[PDB]
């Protein structure tokens, strides 16, 4: 009976384990996309600051 | 002697009836339980493999 219960628990745990491994896969995909979007955002923001201060220097 | 022969024939008839009618079903139930436990162990092995 313990083996039967353990087999049922193993089936359920492996089902949720494949589900959670997949979910972690999309989670880290979204994480990498978020960091890429960040990197791009702060890079372009620094570029905005640099170009704006260059415009100010040119005006002066 | 004679009563012994009659009783022996009666026992032979009883054994024939048992083997003909009651033995097949009890054997079938035994085999069913064996197959059920075999399937349970195979499913446990399959769950371990999975």
């Amino acid at each position: 009976e313990a083996m039967l219960a353990k087999t049922a628990a193993d089936n359920r745990k492996s089902a949720e384990q494949v589900a959670a491994a997949q979910a972690d896969y999309e989670k880290e995909m979204a994480e990498a996309r978020a960091q890429a979007s960040a990197l791009r955002d702060e890079a372009r923001a620094a570029g905005r600051s640099v170009v704006d201060e260059k415009r100010a220097q040119a005006s002066g | 002697m004679s009563i012994f022969i009659g009783q022996l024939i009666g026992f032979a008839v009883i054994a024939f009836i048992i083997v003909k009618w009651v033995v097949p079903p009890v054997r079938t139930l035994m085999r069913n339980q064996q197959e059920a436990v075999r399937a349970a162990l195979a499913e446990s092995a399959e769950a371990a493999k999975k």
